[PDB]
C-alpha cells in the first residue's frame, strides 16, 4: 500500500484519501485543495467552527457541504467524494483532524521531517540555524526528508536543552541528575 | 457569505443554554442534545409536557429520566429546564393524606395543606447537631419490645421472607401508636410515616382500608409509589418521604418512616443505572447503590436540645428472596441499619406470628429505650431462651433428657408460647410486664403449655378486674418497686392455675 | 398516513427502520410494512435519531428485503373488542383465527391502556370457594381477586387450571377470558372444543367466553403483545 502508515482512527479516512488519490496520482492537488477548503474553514468560524457540532441533520448535513463547495470550487474531486463520505459518515469532529492527518501523511510522502527544540528559554535564531546546519550534517538527515524545527519555550524542561525530530531526542535536564543526587543522599 | 447565510438558515440558532433539544428517546430514558446551562439533579420540562429530572449529564448528551411515557416524546423535541431540583411540598396538611411520590394526593381528598415545601436532597445532620437516643418506643409486640428495643431517632431494619405480611409487623406498630395518638403525648408521639414502594394501588388501599378500620390515620401520612408509578419517581421516593419527615423532626415533632420495600428500590436505581449505562455492581445494582441508601439512612436521627430534641425513628424494611442475606442489596443495608429484626418463616408456621428470628434478632447498640420495668422482668428471657436453644438440640436427638435440661426445656416450651402473638393485637406495656413477670418466675412452668394462652388472657382479667391499681403503678411509674414486685408475686400466686 | 421509511436493518423480528421523511411516528405507533404474505405490524420503540426507528415486530419477519418500504398506521395497535369478539379465539392483532369470520368491531381499542388510579380502587373481599378442599382450607380466593399459581406448566399445571375453568366458570355468570401465552396447540384444540361442547362458547348463539390464544411456535415479540391484546378486551 502506499508509502507512510497511519494507524488513525478516523484517520483511516486520511489514509484511505491519501492512497486513493496517490493511485490516481492527483496528490499535490488534493494536498493544495485541502489547504484551501481547510483556510476556507479557518475564514469560516461562525457556523464553520461553531457549527461543526453534531447536530447537522443528513439534509442538513449535505447542505453545509453545498455551501462550502459554493464558496470554491477548487477541490480535488475525490476530495469531493470525501466531503460526500463525511458528511454521510457524520464525521465532523474529526473534519479539520482529517485533514491535518492528510496534511502530514502528504508532506510525508513528499518527504518533510518535523522537529522542534523544546527549552526553558526561547534560543536564538543563530542558534535554530546552528542546531538545524548541525541536524543536516548528522546522518539523521539522510535527504529526501526535509526538516521543520520549532525552539519552543516550556518551563516544564528545568535543566539543559531538548532536541526532538524523527523520534530521536537528547533530552538534557537537571532533574534526572537531581534524581540521582537525592536517592543517594538520602540512602 | 451566503453561504454563511446559508448556513445560518439551517443552524439550530439557539445556543442551547437553558434549553436543549431531544435527539433520540427510547425506553423512557431520554438524552438530549444541548442544556448548557443545567444543574445537576434538576427538574426539566420536556415540551411532550413530562417533566424528568436529570441523573446523567455527559458533554455530548445529557441523560434526563423521564417521569412519565415517553408516548407523547419524539426526537428533536425541545425541553426547557424547570430549573429547580426536585421538590415536595412538606409540613403539617399531610397528616390523614395518601400522596403519591410528586407529592400530589392520590388519596383524592385533594389539593394538600402541606405548608411548606422542601428539596429531595437534603443532608443529613452531623455528629455535633444530634442528642444520645433514650426515648422507648413500644411497638406492642413483647418479643420487639423486650428482645430489640427500639428508640426514636436509630434504624432498625425489618429482613426476612417476602410476603410474610412483613407490613404487618410494621402496621402493628402504628397500632401501638394508637396509644400516643389518643395520648395527649405530641412532642412525645410519633407522627406514622408508611411509604410503599413498587406495591400495587389495591394492596396499599386494603392497609388504608385497615388503617381507616383501626381509626388510626389522624397522624398517618402514606407515601406511595405503586408499581405502575414510574422507576425515577419511585427512586426519588425515598427521599422525598424523607424530607416530608424531617421538617416534623425539624419541628421537634417525633416520628418514624417505614421505607417498604426498600429491596424494590434497588431493583428501581438498577433499572436506571442499566439505562444511563452506568457500569453494574455486582448483581447489577448499581456500585453506589450503597450510597443512595446510606444516605437516606442516615436522615434519621435523634437531635440535641438545642436542635429541639426532634426525632425521626426509621424501619427500612428489606425483602430477602430466599432469606438470602449474603446478596449485596442485604449486606450493605445490614451494615447501615444499627439494629436487624431478622424473620423466620418456618417459626411462622410454628405459630409464632409475627415470628421473630430472636436468635438473629438484634438491636446493635442495644437498649437504652426499654421500659425500666422492662428490662428488669426480660432480664434472664435472653439466657433462658439460649440455654433453651442448646437444649432444643439434645430434645430433637429425643433422648432421655438430663434434669437440668428438662427444667429448661419445660421452662423454654412456655417462653415459646409467651413469644406466640396474634396478628392486628396490640398490646400494653403496663400489662405485658405482668406476663413477663410470670414467665421468668417460672409460674408458667406449672401450667401446661396448651393453657398458657388461656392464662395470659385470663390473667390480665384478673389483673384488670382486682390489681387494676397495680396496673395503672405500672403504667404512672414504669420501673418496678418492691411493693409492686411483691404484689405481683402474691397476684400471680393468686392467680397461679387461677 | 403514507409516511415512508425503508428497512434500514433487521436484527431479529427488532426491525429498525429510517423513516426518510422526517415526520417520524411517535413511540408506541404502529406501522404497516406492506409483504406478499400479508403485512408486518410493527410498533415503534426507540427513536434512535436521523430519522432511524427500531421497531419491535409482532410477526415473524423472514424474506425481507434490505431497505423496505414503510407506511405509518399510527398509534397503539386497535384491536377490536365487541360481543362478537365473544365466541372468537383472536390473533394479537386482532384477527379472528377460529374463522368465524370478521369481528363486526364495535369499538376498536389502543392495546395500551393505564391501570386506574388509586382512588379509583374499589377493594374487595368477596369469598370466591372452588370446591377444592386444599384451595378453600389454605388459601380460600376471593371474586374479583388475583389468583396466582406458579411451578412447572403443563405438568397437570395446565390440567389444574382447566379444573378451575370447570368450577369456577361453571358457576360464574359474567364473562370470562381465557388467554394462554404459549399455549399447546392440541391443548388448545382440546379447550376450545370442549368449550363449545359444554356451550360456554356455542356457535350459534352467545358465548359467556371469548378466547384468545398465542401459541409458543409464535415469535417472541407476538408473545409480548398477546398479554396486552387479551387485556384490553
Amino acid at each position: 500500500p502506499p508509502p507512510v502508515r497511519l494507524f488513525g482512527v478516523e484517520g483511516t479516512y486520511a489514509t484511505a484519501l491519501y492512497q486513493a488519490a496517490a493511485k490516481n496520482s492527483s496528490i499535490d492537488a488534493a494536498f493544495q485543495s485541502l489547504q484551501k477548503v481547510e483556510s476556507t474553514v479557518k475564514k469560516n468560524p461562525k457556523l464553520g467552527h461553531l457549527l461543526l457540532n453534531p447536530a447537522l441533520s443528513l439534509k442538513d448535513r449535505n447542505s453545509v457541504i453545498d455551501a462550502i463547495v459554493e464558496t470554491h470550487k477548487n477541490l480535488d474531486g475525490y476530495v469531493v467524494n470525501l466531503l460526500k463520505v463525511l458528511s454521510e459518515n457524520n464525521r465532523l469532529g474529526c473534519f479539520e483532524k482529517i485533514a491535518s492527518d492528510f496534511g502530514v501523511l502528504n508532506d510525508a510522502h513528499n518527504g518533510l521531517l518535523k522537529g522542534t527544540v523544546t527549552s526553558a528559554e526561547p534560543l536564538d535564531p543563530k542558534s535554530f540555524k546552528r542546531i538545524e546546519k548541525a541536524l543536516s550534517a548528522s546522518k539523521l538527515v539522510g535527504q529526501g526528508k526535509s526538516l521543520k524545527l520549532e525552539n519552543v519555550v516550556k518551563p516544564e524542561i528545568k535543566g539543559g536543552l531538548i532536541v526532538e525530530l524523527g523520534d530521536k531526542t537528547v533530552d538534557l535536564s537537571i532533574s534526572t541528575k537531581i534524581q540521582k543526587l537525592n536517592k543517594v543522599l538520602e540512602d | 457569505s451566503i453561504l454563511e447565510e446559508r448556513i445560518k438558515g439551517v443552524s439550530d440558532e439557539a445556543n442551547l443554554n437553558e434549553t436543549g433539544r431531544v435527539l433520540a428517546v427510547g425506553d423512557g430514558i431520554a438524552r438530549v442534545f444541548g442544556l448548557n446551562n443545567i444543574q445537576a439533579e434538576e427538574l426539566v420540562e420536556f415540551s411532550s409536557g413530562v417533566k424528568g429530572m436529570a441523573l446523567n449529564l455527559e458533554p455530548g448528551q445529557v441523560g434526563i429520566v423521564l417521569f412519565g411515557s415517553d408516548r407523547l416524546v419524539k426526537e428533536g423535541e425541545l425541553v426547557k429546564r424547570t430549573g429547580n431540583i426536585v421538590d415536595v411540598p412538606v409540613g403539617p396538611g399531610l397528616l390523614g393524606r395518601v400522596v403519591d411520590a410528586l407529592g400530589n394526593p392520590i388519596d383524592g381528598k385533594g389539593p394538600i395543606d402541606a405548608a411548606g415545601r422542601s428539596r429531595a436532597q437534603v443532608k443529613a445532620p452531623g455528629i455535633l447537631p444530634r442528642r444520645s437516643v433514650h426515648e422507648p418506643v413500644q411497638t406492642g409486640l413483647k418479643a420487639v419490645d423486650a428482645l430489640v428495643p427500639i428508640g426514636r431517632g436509630q434504624r432498625e431494619l425489618i429482613i426476612g421472607d417476602r410476603q410474610t405480611g412483613k407490613t404487618a409487623v410494621a402496621l402493628d406498630t402504628i397500632l401501638n401508636q394508637k396509644r400516643w395518638n389518643n395520648g395527649s403525648d405530641e412532642s412525645k408521639k410519633l407522627y406514622c410515616v408508611y411509604v410503599a414502594v413498587g406495591q400495587k394501588r389495591s394492596t396499599v388501599a386494603q392497609l388504608v382500608q385497615t388503617l381507616e378500620q383501626h381509626d388510626a390515620m389522624k397522624y398517618s401520612i402514606i407515601v406511595a409509589a405503586t408499581a405502575s408509578e414510574a422507576a425515577p419517581l419511585q427512586y426519588l421516593a425515598p427521599f422525598t418521604a424523607a424530607s416530608i419527615g424531617e421538617w416534623f423532626r425539624d419541628n421537634g415533632k417525633h416520628a418514624l418512616i417505614v421505607y417498604d420495600d426498600l429491596s424494590k428500590q434497588a431493583v428501581a436505581y438498577r433499572q436506571l443505572s442499566l439505562l444511563l449505562r452506568r457500569p453494574p455492581g455486582r448483581e447489577a445494582y448499581p456500585g453506589d447503590v450503597f450510597y443512595l441508601h446510606s444516605r437516606l439512612l442516615e436522615r434519621a436521627a435523634k437531635l440535641s436540645e438545642k436542635e429541639g430534641s426532634g426525632s425521626l425513628t426509621a424501619l427500612p424494611v428489606i425483602e430477602t428472596q430466599g432469606g438470602d442475606v449474603s446478596a449485596y442489596i442485604p449486606t450493605n443495608v445490614i451494615s447501615i441499619t444499627d439494629g436487624q429484626i431478622f424473620l423466620e418463616a418456618e417459626l411462622f408456621y410454628k405459630g409464632i406470628r409475627p415470628a421473630i428470628n430472636v436468635g438473629l434478632s438484634v438491636s446493635r447498640v442495644g437498649s437504652a429505650a426499654q421500659v425500666k420495668a422492662l428490662k428488669q422482668v426480660a432480664g434472664s428471657l435472653k439466657l433462658f431462651l439460649a440455654q433453651y436453644r442448646e437444649v432444643a438440640a439434645f430434645a430433637q436427638f429425643g433422648s432421655d433428657l438430663d434434669a437440668s435440661t428438662k427444667q429448661t426445656l419445660v421452662r423454654g416450651e412456655r417462653l415459646t408460647q409467651l413469644l406466640k402473638q396474634n396478628q392486628y393485637s396490640p398490646l400494653a406495656t403496663e400489662e405485658q410486664v405482668p406476663l413477663i413477670y410470670a414467665g421468668v418466675n417460672g409460674h408458667l412452668d406449672g401450667i401446661e403449655l396448651s393453657r398458657i394462652g388461656e392464662f395470659e388472657s385470663s390473667f390480665l382479667s384478673y389483673l384488670k378486674s382486682n390489681h387494676n391499681e397495680l396496673l395503672t403503678e405500672i403504667r404512672e411509674k414504669g420501673e418496678l418497686s418492691k411493693e409492686l414486685l411483691a404484689s405481683l408475686k402474691s397476684a400471680t400466686e393468686s392467680f397461679v392455675a387461677t | 398516513t403514507p409516511i415512508t421509511g425503508k428497512v434500514t436493518a433487521v436484527i431479529g423480528a427488532i426491525v429498525d427502520v429510517h423513516f426518510e421523511q422526517s415526520e417520524l411516528p411517535a413511540i408506541l405507533n404502529a406501522l404497516e410494512i406492506k409483504t406478499p404474505q400479508g403485512k408486518l405490524v410493527l410498533e415503534v420503540a426507540q427513536h434512535l435519531g436521523e430519522n432511524t426507528v427500531r421497531t419491535i415486530a409482532m410477526d415473524g419477519t423472514e424474506g425481507l428485503v434490505r431497505g423496505e418500504k414503510v407506511l405509518d398506521t399510527g398509534g397503539p395497535i386497535s384491536v377490536p373488542v365487541g360481543r362478537e369478539t365473544l365466541g372468537r379465539i383472536i390473533n394479537v392483532i386482532g384477527e379472528p383465527i377460529d374463522e368465524r369470520g370478521p369481528i363486526k368491531s364495535k369499538l376498536r381499542k389502543p392495546i395500551h391502556a393505564d391501570p386506574p388510579s388509586f382512588a379509583e380502587q374499589s377493594t374487595s373481599a368477596e369469598i370466591l370457594e372452588t370446591g377444592i378442599k386444599v384451595v378453600d382450607l389454605l388459601a380460600p380466593y376471593a371474586r374479583g381477586g388475583k389468583i396466582g399459581l406458579f411451578g412447572g406448566a403443563g405438568v397437570g399445571k395446565t390440567v389444574f387450571i382447566q379444573e378451575l375453568i370447570n368450577n369456577i366458570a361453571k358457576a360464574h355468570g359474567g364473562f370470562s377470558v381465557f388467554t394462554g401465552v404459549g399455549e399447546r396447540t392440541r391443548e388448545g384444540n382440546d379447550l376450545y372444543r370442549e368449550m363449545k361442547e359444554t356451550g360456554v362458547i356455542n356457535l350459534e348463539g352467545e358465548s359467556k367466553v371469548a378466547l384468545v390464544f398465542g401459541q409458543m411456535n409464535e415469535p417472541p415479540g407476538a408473545r409480548a403483545r398477546v398479554a396486552l391484546t387479551g387485556l384490553t378486551i
